[PDB]
């Protein structure tokens, strides 16, 4: 029934207009595979954006929203063509349309536009897509808004080259208020927004800060869905990469006993992966930070990690317990050792991964210093932890690592040689 | 000297 419906939407009447289009708009709304390119190649593209302006006929303005929106859910090439007859500004000005129907299709269309691309992100950004589209969102706004408004936000803020800051600022106090949903989806979108957001430099990371989601964020790390878990603690965890007063602000909200439960609790490796990471990310901070950690019972299940967990985990527990050696006072770091940590940090010594060698042939000297300003205190004649590296057969590894290809490997095993078994 | 904060990738 093609040439009837080119033939309706090529026509002038009213209802054979619209009758045509809700027929392309359920061929494209198909769930296996739509026909997107067969529908462009019947040139029904521009005339559905002419369609769009019928601001006297809102229900045909949504079907054309809807058809486009599929047409603009295809491949780059589909995207283009949606583009390439000016779509995109049309969409921007029904955000402000009288009709709630047609105003939620121009954003799930600004949002699959945004989705394909960080160039087509720019250009509906550039289209001032962002003020309206905040402009319609309020206390009375329905959950099927809520949850097209949070994606297509995430779809703003999502992708490598990131968006100009200044460009996403305005989102800020939205998603601040949109993360204290208790809907899954919109908890989800939000939190990658703000992931997306939160990754960079410290300056953006203080406007995060600053928009007060920190305290909700830390609750969502206790949520049971892996969807709104995943996007909160890379939020959590790009935070934590900040200053020490930015690195506070998660502390003081109880983070680190959440971020515990995750390594206990029998959760996915990439899960664990990041809330050691983010732990290493607060080692990496001032005494008191350092203090927090042990405090909140972490260095036991951290040690055990390290010594038995999957690579891609032990990695960064090597980081989180060898950061905390760095800035940790002489008995933090005696409270590190009594929780057994020479052994993990002696046994990947031997790892193919050159910068964890590194990492932990690091956290072993720093050791070593508090185990040498014990022998200087109380005048013995042995360094605790030097016998103690030996006996976990670090002191072989350590001999091993001078044949090493790596100078960096290299010059620090000759260096701790030199200074503890001369 | 290769210890501290860790920026994402």
């Amino acid at each position: 029934s093609l040439p009837a419906m080119i033939g309706g939407v090529y026509s002038d009447d009213n209802n054979l207009q619209l009758e045509a289009t809700t027929q392309f708009r359920k061929l494209l709304s198909i769930e296996r595979s739509p026909p997107i390119e067969e529908v462009i190649q019947s040139g029904v593209v521009p005339r559905f954006v002419q369609f769009l302006t019928r601001e006297d006929f809102p229900q045909l303005q949504f079907e054309a929203a809807w058809a486009l929106t599929n047409i603009a859910s295809g491949t780059s090439e589909n995207t283009k063509v949606v583009i390439d007859h000016g779509a995109v500004p049309i969409f921007v000005k029904l955000l402000g349309s009288s009709s709630d129907d047609v105003r939620e299709q121009a954003v799930w269309a600004l949002g699959n536009v945004a989705g394909d691309s960080p160039k087509c992100r720019d250009l509906v950004l550039a289209n001032g897509a962002l003020l309206p589209l905040l402009a319609q969102l309020n206390e009375h706004t329905k959950l099927s808004m809520l949850r097209n408004a949070t994606w297509t936000l995430s779809n703003f803020c999502r992708g490598k080259p990131q968006p100009s800051f200044e460009q996403t600022r305005p989102a800020l106090p939205a998603l601040a208020r949109l993360i204290h949903s208790n809907d899954e989806e919109v908890l989800t979108d939000a939190c990658w927004a703000l992931s997306y957001l939160s990754d960079g430099t410290n300056d953006k990371i203080q406007a995060v800060i600053e928009a007060g989601v920190c305290p909700r964020l830390v609750e969502l790390l206790l949520h049971p869905s892996p969807s709104v878990l995943i996007p909160a603690l890379r939020t959590v965890g790009n935070i934590v990469t900040g200053d020490d007063a930015q690195t506070q602000c998660i502390i003081d909200h109880q983070a680190l006993p959440c971020l515990l439960s995750l390594l206990t609790q029998n959760l996915k490796k990439s899960i664990k992966k990041e809330a050691c990471w983010t732990i290493s990310n607060i080692t990496a901070g001032n005494k008191d930070q350092i203090q927090a950690v042990i405090n909140a019972g972490i260095i036991g299940p951290l040690v055990n990690l390290l010594q038995t967990a999957e690579f891609d985990i032990k990695k960064e527990a090597a980081w989180a317990i060898s950061n905390a050696t760095s800035g940790g006072s002489h008995d933090q770091i005696k409270y590190l050792v009594s929780e057994g940590c020479i052994k993990p940090l002696c046994d990947l010594l031997i790892c193919p991964d050159i910068r964890i060698v590194t990492v932990c042939l690091e956290g072993l000297e720093n050791i070593l210093k508090v185990g040498e300003t014990d022998k200087t205190l109380a005048a013995g004649d042995v360094n605790v932890f030097s016998q103690m590296i030996d006996e976990a057969e670090g002191l072989e590894k350590i001999e091993n690592l001078q044949s090493h290809d790596n100078n960096e490997i290299y010059e620090k095993a000759v260096k701790i040689l030199e200074a503890y078994w001369m | 000297s290769v210890l501290g904060k860790r920026k994402r990738h």
